[PDB]
């Protein structure tokens, strides 16, 4: 059948200041079908009691969903989303890069 | 301006975990007001914008659960396919109205597979089938005089409600949010500087960004990325062009918005 | 009403 890759985009609610308490997300998009397994990652360990959006979709029929919590970003502390679906072989990680 | 009042209804069957998972997302342009999930543990506590003011209406999201359910089995067999797969169908319905409140147009389409499959034409009285198996909907819906049905809850119940909503909801749904705007500047080598132009905290999301070099477009050049969610109603975008070392200058950023009182013209400092 | 009467396929 025709399946589609998620696109993925990880950032910031708000703009990000060091010890200011914010929410990451993580942006899954264009992808079919619907099932998918996304976690936010602090140093490199899963969060807990992440929230998402109801499963939605684009007029082109690809979902999409917003995975999200609240952290407090800081120099040192690493954050990233983890996708996993059908379409994907293995898990596929991106960075949160405060300018992206 | 504008306005739309959208359901998006997705149906998963899952063969050996019970029966397919219905549910049913309605917006007002960008801001979802109601949620219907047959796999929601607390149906009573289901999401509700805070402008919505019932049993008749949750009854009729039961009773699209059992119709998905019947179109999913009846799918299996117009494409001949074993009862060991997964499959979904998806549908979109509703009305556009114009800034006076009057219909624009009426919707009410579906995609089996992520495929189209059948739409109600813009006329709200013929079908158009995507292959000889939504052609059988097609011939069903015609000897049932669906789309006369369809056709009176688009021009009736939905405009109805939709001006309703944008009455009730006037301080939010009435309200666009302009873009925050700013350029930043990023060296990638000792030759060239990544510019990227950002719009933050705007409502809706439609918005036009881009990049022109000495007031020519640089569609192929830039790097657009897809509208995002900041998860307080907002939207976010940005657009990046690699622009020559000393001629930042020659680069501005253009930005259409229905919030913006005039297009904005912005430049890396 | 909340939502349209669906038909099935």
């Amino acid at each position: 059948m025709i399946q589609r890759t998620p696109k993925i985009q990880v950032y910031s609610r708000h703009p990000a200041e060091n010890g200011k308490s914010n929410f990451l997300n993580c942006y899954v998009s264009g992808f079919h079908p619907s099932d998918i397994e996304v976690d936010l990652l602090k140093n490199g360990e899963r969060i807990e009691k992440v929230e998402h959006s109801d499963l939605s979709f684009s007029k082109d029929w690809s979902f999409y969903l917003l995975y999200y919590t609240e952290f407090t970003p800081t120099e040192k502390d690493e954050y990233a989303c983890r996708v996993n679906h059908v379409t994907l072989s293995q898990p596929k990680i991106v960075k949160w890069d405060r300018d992206m | 301006g504008s306005h739309s009042m959208r359901y998006f209804d997705t149906a998963m069957s899952r063969p050996g975990r019970g029966e397919p998972r219905f549910i049913s997302v309605g917006y007002v342009d960008d801001t979802q007001f109601v949620r219907f999930d047959s796999d929601a543990a607390s149906p009573r506590e289901e999401p509700r914008a805070p402008w919505i003011e019932w049993d008749r209406n949750t009854q009729i999201f039961k009773t699209n659960t059992q119709t998905d359910r019947c179109s999913l089995r009846n799918l299996r067999g117009y494409y001949n396919q074993s009862e060991a797969g997964s499959h979904t169908l998806q549908s979109m319905y509703g009305c556009d109205v114009g800034p006076d409140g009057r219909l624009l147009r009426g919707h009410n389409q579906y995609a089996y597979d992520g495929k189209d499959y059948i739409a109600l034409n813009e006329d709200l009285r013929s079908w158009t089938a995507a292959d000889t198996a939504a052609q059988i909907t097609q011939r069903k819906w015609e000897a049932a005089r669906v789309a006369e049905q369809d056709r009176a809850y688009l021009e009736g119940t939905c405009v109805e409600w939709l001006r309703r909503y944008l009455e009730n909801g006037k301080d939010t749904l009435e309200r666009a949010d302009p873009p925050k705007t700013h350029v930043t500047h990023h060296p990638i080598s000792d030759h060239e500087a990544t510019l990227r132009c950002w719009a933050l905290g705007f409502y809706p999301a439609e918005i036009t960004l881009t990049w022109q070099r000495d007031g020519e477009d640089q569609t192929q050049d830039t790097e657009l990325v897809e509208t995002r969610p900041a998860g307080d109603r907002t939207f976010q975008k940005w657009a990046a062009v690699v622009v020559p070392s000393g001629e930042e200058q020659r680069y501005t950023c253009h930005v259409q918005h229905e919030g913006l009182p005039k297009p904005l013209t912005l430049r890396w400092e | 009403a909340f939502a349209k009467k669906k038909y099935c396929l």
